[PDB]
RNA sequence: ACAUACGACCAUACCUAGUGGAAAACUCGGGAUCCCGUCCGCUCUCCCAUAGAUAAGCCACUAAGGGCGGGGUUAGUACUCAGGUCGGUGACGACUGGGGAAUCCCCCGUGUUGUAUGU
RNA sequence: AGGUGUCCUAAGGGGGGCUCAUGGAGAACAGAAAUCUCCAGUAGAACAAAAGGGUAAAAGUCCCCUUGAUUUUGAUUUUCA
RNA sequence: AAAGCGAAUGAUUAGGGACUCGGGGGCGUUUAGCCUUCAUCCAUUCUCAAACUUUAAAUAUGUAAGAAGCCCUUGUUAC
């Protein structure tokens, strides 16, 4: 199978992605991101709660997926197929090698084992986005599947609205506003910079 | 010592442990005494003192 | 047996032992690698430059 | 559909061409090597005689290189040979010898070397250059002069060749050799020189002029009205540049007033000054984007 | 009011791609020549062409263009075979437009079974007086966005000039 | 490994972003002369007359003129001594130096400043000194009061 | 101030779209004997400066224009030099004496200038 | 991660005319792809060969002429004592 | 180092807006008829690079801080 993952937690070397340099590695254990109701509306879903790191270290594709499993699993189970949305937001971009044992140290350099997401202090490992109803559930969710990870992380519930990268109250005072149009599960915002014309077709609302 | 508080030292006379010197205050003795403050205690000499 | 392949450790004391020596510099540096046709030219200037010092001395009085 | 090339990212990664070379004006790569001098020369000047064509004049200067920005030592102009008797086909290879002719001899005036260096004084279709002159403090080289030929191709019998070689004979040094003037057989590798005398002394007009006359009147009519009108005829155009020659070497500083209306500096200035539109400033663009919004609003 | 964007026929170019070198690309550069009253320029093939196996510098077409009376007298033969009849694909975003005619002795020339049969390809390019301001060599420079050539313009001249039909 | 002329030279020696292509002339039309002191940057376009990579943002003095091209003496440190070296440089890998603008306006200022002085009859200070401890001097609040700053307490942005 | 020629910096100058342009210049323009060159006088070359037109080139202005340039904000943040028998199992972190960024985002601007001859 | 023991009378030298990869429209056979035309097109092509630099009225491409791939001896640069 | 990828190259997660078709498949057949499933395009979106980069530090590094200099005048030369 595969070496502990003990054996690879700490970033001791240069990043190795998968490249022209570097063929031959396995693809990563982990393929699917967005989980839940992905194609609901901003508004649909003002409540975000991030599982977010508190080390540096690498966290292996494996342990990415098995923990997505779990949260997904509780979310639906709990809060409905269709009340929440689960995006995954650490990729295993790093490739991990192993010596397999000319013999002893000579030509030490390493075939690809697996991949790897390598992490930061403070980085958001996954987001929950989902009605202000479900706090409890998504805390929860998020505190069952970090078992499925080496080192400390943290749940924190964001002061944004879903998603965006406004807060609540300056969200709410631009959507009124009318500087706020809705996208494909995402949203666009007036910038003021552009064509007069286009932009006052794009965004009606804002100009009357 | 690095070479260069080495260096320092020695230009500002303070080759032994325990010597004192007295300095005026410019740029360039200021940064000089702040590469070299690791090895060295200063400040500023009343009429007492001096 | 396997060894040492290289190393700078100690390069830069032994260096500074005796301090860098850096040539000192000359009045009149060489004119090698001086254009050679400059060369040629500079020799004559020179020639006629003494040549007018010395009768400035012996008479002419520029 | 269609991947939109000319995006965002294709203009901020768009590297612009210098200013001249977007404008099609200066060959850059013929500029190095025309202007660049030896560096053991230190601060001799190379002399461009950079020659010109619009589609009713004749630009001719003298240009020295500095740091930052050409000098003009002298212009020579196909405007002032009304000043000395042509007034028709000031653009063809007699006016482009004569402007040539002209600007050698204001040079020389200019720079002092015209007593001596009289080039040829009676032009004829020999290929010469101007040799050192001898005079009192022994042997002395003539001024020199490199062409300019800017974008204009370098054919066999171009006007550009013939400011050079009418600076060649008013007595500059152009190094040049024969194989590019008019009557230059390339096929014998010899120079006719009485097709090169036609052509200084404009004769091609001439038999051009003839031979319309001869075989189409209407069309010979309608090209050369202004020469019907002044009756100058075919045969009296090689007096006609021989005795503008004259005129140029004896007075290369012969001031010509145009038909044009004249004001003084300050005049033109707030004429020019009248006509300008000013720029919008913050607020009134500011206003107009407002009143743009209210139209459109109240169209829906 | 149109002071000077009058429509004028720039060029005429016509060609035939015969496909394959040797005799008959000979005959379709003699008709062409007999035709034009200039003698024409063969093309060589870019790439490999398994459709007639060809693979790179073989000359497997003959094309000459013409400018002036000649060139419209030349494209209203052809229009006269056609019948002043052509549809609205056949003209470019651009102003320009063509056409095919699949045998050339439908023209005013007569019938040689030693030179055989050709049909061959007619395209006027259009253009507006002043186009040498983006062809000289000197301040070359793009023409003004309102001076360029509209296909519903260049229709609109077939129809009043040729009294064609366009479908 | 290699060792080559240019090993090490991707960056150092290429053209900047949007600064390809056509050469400015007035590096041609710059003039030296023997004793200037030069600044050596390497242009990536004119692969005559580059100097190899070490000397590539050294300063050096002009000893010899040519056609194209100066010859530099530049001093390169290797292993206890300093070993001088003359490198034949194209002049579109030279630019002149204001490494002594500085030292080449301050002699005449002095020199004014010199003569001023002995015009005047009080001399002054040629010499530069340190930036030496500001004096006294008193702040009024009148208008400006103090504004007082206290630590935040923690929270969370994201 | 405007135009032209030769430039310097080489987008504040580029790219797209619209509107206007005194004088002169520039331009498009007309002809194809001669010089010259093409499949084609398209380009290049020659001849005309009469005629026509500013339609285009060119110039100016416009655009909550794209880009570019400058500034702010990001942020004393990220990072980093030196220090401790500092914390922490560790990963790593804080502090002391210093240096100190870059996006997103916001605001402003859209060429300056030399020589010569002219209007 | 790769490359070299070669290859070139041009793929060396000089000059000039041209602008490439690609895309959008069009034209009998002809289409996804043969040729022709126009418009966009910062190089996304090409430059013997690895990779990295560099190059647009060229360093690419085509055309014209050639043998500076010549003779003589020094100076300098890198690897370096 | 950091930073960036609604900036080039390369890697990569998701939905939207349309195109008319661009491939396929259909419904009431040269009907630009009306649908659908992908693909392209477009303005957005999550996350990255030792052999990517528009930017870009800290540390460290080249040169200079006069008398062999500066200012004025005019002597030599075959360059
Ligand atoms: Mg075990
Ligand atoms: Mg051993
Ligand atoms: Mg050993
Ligand atoms: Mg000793
Ligand atoms: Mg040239
Ligand atoms: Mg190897
Ligand atoms: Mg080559
Ligand atoms: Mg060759
Ligand atoms: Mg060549
Ligand atoms: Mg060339
Ligand atoms: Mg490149
Ligand atoms: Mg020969
Ligand atoms: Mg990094
Ligand atoms: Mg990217
Ligand atoms: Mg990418
Ligand atoms: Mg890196
Ligand atoms: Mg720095
Ligand atoms: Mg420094």
């Amino acid at each position: 199978a595969r070496r502990p993952a003990r054996c690879y937690r700490y970033c001791k070397n240069k990043p190795y992605p998968k490249s022209r340099f570097n063929r031959g590695v396995p693809d990563p254990k982990i393929k699917i991101y967005d989980l839940g109701r992905k194609r609901a509306t901003v508004d649909d879903f003002p409540l975000c709660v991030h599982l977010v790191s508190n080390e540096y270290e690498q966290l292996s594709s494996e342990a990415l997926e098995a923990a997505r499993i779990c949260a997904n699993k509780y979310l639906v189970k709990y809060a409905g197929k269709e009340g929440f949305h689960l995006r995954v937001r650490a990729h295993p971009y790093h490739v991990i090698r192993i010596n397999k044992m000319q013999t002893g140290m000579r030509g030490a350099f390493g075939k690809p084992q697996g991949t790897v997401a390598r992490v930061d202090i403070g980085q958001i490992l996954i987001s929950v986005r989902t009605r202000d109803s479900n706090r409890a559930i998504a805390l929860e969710a998020l505190r069952r599947c970090q078992y499925k990870f080496p080192g400390r992380q943290k749940i924190i519930v964001s002061k944004n609205w879903g998603f965006t990268p406004l807060r609540r109250e300056e969200y709410l005072e631009k959507k009124a506003a009318g500087r706020v149009r809705v996208d494909g599960a995402y949203v666009q915002f007036l910038t003021n910079h552009g064509n007069l014309e286009e932009n006052m077709r794009r965004f009606p609302d804002a100009f009357k | 010592i690095p070479p260069k508080p080495r260096k320092i030292l020695q230009l500002l006379r303070l080759r032994q442990i325990n010597n004192g010197v007295f300095v005026k205050v410019t740029k360039a003795t200021a940064e000089m005494i702040k590469i070299v403050e690791p090895w060295v205690a200063y400040g500023y000499p009343n009429l007492k003192s001096v | 047996a396997k060894s040492k392949n290289s190393s700078q450790h100690n390069q830069s004391r032994k260096a500074h032992r005796n301090g860098i020596k850096k040539p000192k510099t000359q009045r009149y540096p060489s004119l090698k690698g001086t254009d050679p046709k400059f060369r040629r030219n500079h020799r004559h200037a020179l020639h006629g430059t003494a040549k007018a010092l010395k009768e400035f001395k012996e008479g002419k009085r520029e | 559909f269609h991947k939109l090339v000319k995006n965002s990212a294709y203009y901020s990664r768009f590297q612009t061409k210098f200013k001249r070379r977007r404008q099609g004006k200066t060959d850059y790569y013929a500029r190095k090597r025309l202007i660049t001098q030896a560096k053991n020369k230190y601060n001799a000047p190379k002399y461009r005689l950079v020659v010109r064509f619009t589609n009713r004049d004749i630009i001719t200067q003298m240009v020295t290189s500095e740091i930052n920005g050409d000098k003009i030592f002298a212009a020579a102009y196909s405007h002032e040979l009304r000043a000395y008797g042509i007034n028709h086909g000031l653009t063809n290879w007699a006016a482009a010898y004569a402007t040539g002719l002209l600007l050698a001899r204001r040079v020389l005036a200019k720079l002092g070397l015209d007593k001596t260096f009289t080039g040829v004084e009676e032009p004829n279709g020999e290929y010469t250059l101007t040799e050192a002159a001898e005079t009192e403090d022994g042997e002395r080289r003539p001024f020199k002069a490199i062409l300019d030929v800017g974008l204009a191709r370098t054919s066999t019998g171009a006007r550009v060749f013939g400011v050079m070689k009418g600076a060649s004979d008013g007595g500059i040094f152009i190094p040049h050799s024969e194989n590019r003037f008019p009557g230059y057989d390339i096929e014998t590798e010899e120079l006719d020189t009485e097709v090169l005398k036609k052509y200084i002394y404009g004769g091609h007009v001439a038999e051009y002029m003839e031979t319309l006359a001869d075989d189409d009147e209407e069309r010979y009519k309608s090209q050369f009205v202004k020469y019907i009108e002044d009756d100058v005829e075919a045969d009296s155009l090689e007096e006609l540049y021989a005795e503008a020659h004259k005129q140029i070497r004896a007075d290369p500083f012969r001031k010509y007033v145009s038909d044009a209306p004249k004001k003084s500096k300050e005049e033109w200035k707030a004429e020019s000054l009248k006509y300008k539109k000013a720029k919008l400033s913050r607020e009134e663009r500011k206003a107009r984007v407002e009143a743009k919004i209210k139209q459109l609003l109240a169209e829906q | 009011q149109n002071p000077m964007r009058e429509l004028r026929i720039q060029k005429l170019v016509l060609n035939i791609s015969v496909g394959e070198s040797g005799d008959r690309l000979t005959r379709a550069a003699k008709v062409l020549e007999q035709l034009s009253g200039q003698t024409p320029v063969y093309s060589k093939a870019r790439y490999t062409v398994r459709q007639f196996g060809i693979r790179r510098n073989e000359k497997i077409a003959v094309h000459v263009t013409v400018r002036g009376p000649k060139a419209e007298e030349i494209l209203e033969r052809g229009l006269k075979v056609k019948e002043y009849e052509l549809r609205r694909r056949n003209f470019s975003e651009t102003g320009n437009f063509g056409f095919g005619i699949s045998e050339h002795i439908d023209l005013g020339i007569k019938y040689d079974p030693s030179i055989g049969i050709y049909g061959m390809d007619f395209y006027c390019c259009m253009t507006r007086p002043g186009e040498r301001v983006a062809k000289r060599r000197r301040c070359k420079s793009r023409i003004g966005a309102s001076h360029r050539i509209t296909r519903e313009e260049t229709i609109r001249w077939f129809k009043q000039r040729f009294d064609g039909i366009v479908r | 490994h290699a060792a080559g002329l240019r090993s090490g030279t991707r960056y150092a020696f290429s053209r900047g972003f949007r600064k390809h292509g056509q050469i400015p002339l007035s590096t041609y039309l710059r003039t030296y002369r023997v004793g200037d002191i030069v600044d050596i940057k390497v242009n990536g376009a004119v692969q005559k007359g580059m100097p190899h990579k070490f000397y590539h943002g050294k300063t050096g003095v002009v000893y010899n003129v040519t056609k194209s091209a100066v010859g530099v003496i530049v001093y390169k440190r290797v292993k206890h001594r300093y070993i001088e070296k003359r490198i034949n440089v194209r002049i579109e890998h030279v630019k002149p130096s204001r490494s002594r603008e500085d030292f080449l306006r301050r002699v005449k200022e002095n020199a004014e400043l010199k003569k001023k002085a002995k015009a005047e009859g009080v001399p002054v200070q040629l010499k530069r000194q340190p930036a030496m401890p500001r004096e006294a001097h008193t702040v009024s609040i009148a208008d400006n009061k103090p504004v007082t700053l206290a630590p935040v307490a923690y929270e969370t942005t994201i």
